[PDB]
């Protein structure tokens, strides 16, 4: 009766362009050939830049059905997209493989719902990945009856509104402790000599993006 | 506006306590040192607090963070209109459901909403508070209640203060009029602050926000006397004291909307992609 999970951020459609013939025209095909959108237009660029045209966006989706917290707090899918128990699956397995042909730039998809992160990670990098910055992001949050909140909600409550406005920052450097650690971590996996930096992959924090998807700008996928 | 008149209303006691009051009582025994401290002390908090939730961040959610295609001027396609149910965990036997804002173009979170004022789409949307001029979302909901709690607290200190001044006045209430003015303007605002603090209070006692309650009040159109309780709550936590501990006390969390740079830096999340 459990409602599976899938990658929500997909979206299929039938009219479109096959690959393999330059004179490929749109052309409604079996369900079995069905375009399926998976890379996006790339949200964290400037318009008519570089990078914008080299770019393409892969989002890790937010999901609900693995811890307690995964409501109050947010936690991501530790799955590639394209694993998913109610994901589409076809011929070539757990690869990506271009088929079909939509969007304006002629960018290229395939007609299963597997991800062209899969060129780059693996199930275990991924994995890995995304429970360190799964951890990262609850102790940031923290607990309700924990002291971090408690003492800041006492002290605010003392003080009116103030502390946590203007008189707290001037006083304790090392309570932030946390948000820069994120930082570190996504950083250092980006920068040279780690995981994502060297297969062409670059991550953004969850905090830049809303903290409701964790984005990974890969290469425009050809 | 209308905040102007909240902020008349909570500086004006001030002065009149402190034009014709807060001199005969520090040494006339017609009062108390402890007691008008503590009146002055409540009213900073009241009017800190309010300043800080009239001008806080009530955790918008940054824009256009899930576009999808750059085509027919931007168009939202077929399958991100319906709604999406997705699996909770194992022990909670509910499923979620989950919709697609098409004026911010980001998937909600649970528990978020739009205003359609502000036209931002607020974390844990409780309402758009007129008053202070501001939605009262997930980062400044304790700073609302502090709100409320420092004018109950004033107006009861004000009121006590006021009652003790003309009740050991000698000739008699003709040579103290701004007395029973004062005391008649915190028995006025002593009211309505309790009135939403219990409204709150009963309110956080089931795991709903304003929002929520408004929207389950159904057909039935009586916003007070409604049964606060329901059997549907994924939120729900298993009582009274803990659903108002996880409601009021939330954690903060980092502020997601900061470090603007228009000078095309950080674009995309200020561009103006309605359909229009
Ligand atoms: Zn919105
Ligand atoms: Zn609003």
């Amino acid at each position: 009766e459990r409602a599976l999970f899938f990658n929500y951020h997909e979206f299929s459609y039938s009219f479109y362009e096959d690959l393999g013939s330059e004179d490929a025209k749109p052309t409604e095909h079996d369900e079995d050939h069905k375009l399926c959108i998976t890379h996006f237009p790339n949200v964290y660029a400037a318009r008519g830049s570089a990078e914008f045209q080299v770019t393409r966006v892969v989002r890790v989706p937010r999901r609900f059905d693995e811890s307690r917290s995964s409501l109050e707090t947010p936690q991501f899918s530790t799955q590639l997209p394209g694993s998913e128990p109610a994901a589409i699956v076809g011929d070539d397995g757990t690869s990506f493989v271009r088929c079909g042909r939509y969007d304006i730039g002629d960018h290229v998809f395939g007609c299963s719902s597997v991800s062209p992160l899969s060129e780059y990670l693996s199930a275990a990098e991924l994995a890995e990945v995304v429970h360190r910055v799964n951890g990262f992001l609850l102790r940031e949050e923290g607990e309700v009856f924990g002291w971090r909140n408690l003492s800041g909600l006492l002290l605010d409550m003392l003080t009116g509104g103030l502390w946590s406005w203007v008189l707290g920052p001037l006083l304790s450097r090392p309570v932030f402790q946390e948000s820069l650690a994120l930082e570190q971590y996504v950083a250092q996996l980006n920068s040279p000599g780690g995981l994502l930096h060297e297969r062409g992959v670059r991550l953004v924090l969850p905090r830049r993006s809303g903290c409701l998807s964790l984005d990974f700008v890969v290469p425009r996928p050809k | 506006p209308l905040w102007l008149g909240v902020l008349l209303a909570i500086v004006c006691p001030m002065v009149l306590f402190s034009i014709f009051e807060a001199h005969k009582l520090w040494h006339t025994q017609n009062g108390y040192k402890v007691l008008v401290i503590f009146f002055y002390y409540f009213w900073v908090i009241t009017l800190a607090s309010f300043i800080r939730t009239a001008t806080s961040d009530p955790g918008v959610l940054p824009r256009n963070i899930h576009l999808s295609q750059l085509r027919n001027n931007y168009q939202i396609p077929q399958e991100y209109y319906n709604l999406i149910t997705l699996p909770t965990h194992s022990s909670i036997s509910k499923d979620i459901t989950i919709k697609y804002c098409p004026s911010c173009r980001i998937w909600r979170p649970p528990r978020s909403s739009h205003c359609s004022t502000c036209n931002v789409c607020v974390m844990v949307h409780d309402h758009h508070c007129i008053w202070v001029n501001n939605c009262i979302g997930k980062r400044n909901y304790r700073f609302f209640l502090i709100f409320l709690l420092g004018a109950i607290l004033s107006s009861v200190i004000l009121l006590t203060n006021c009652a003790i001044h003309i009740a050991r006045e000698s000739g008699g209430p003709r040579d103290c009029p701004v007395a029973i003015l004062l005391l008649c303007y915190a028995g006025l605002t002593l009211w309505y602050p309790a009135i939403l603090f219990t409204y709150h209070i009963f309110m956080a006692g089931n795991q709903q926000t304003t929002r929520e309650f408004l929207k389950g009040i159904g057909s039935k159109k009586n916003p007070v006397f409604h049964r606060v309780v329901k059997e549907e709550n994924i939120y729900n936590k298993g009582s009274f004291l803990k659903n108002m501990g996880h409601l009021m006390l939330e954690p903060r969390g980092p502020s997601f909307v900061s470090a603007r740079k228009p000078h095309e830096a950080g674009d995309w999340r200020f561009m103006d992609l309605s359909p229009a």
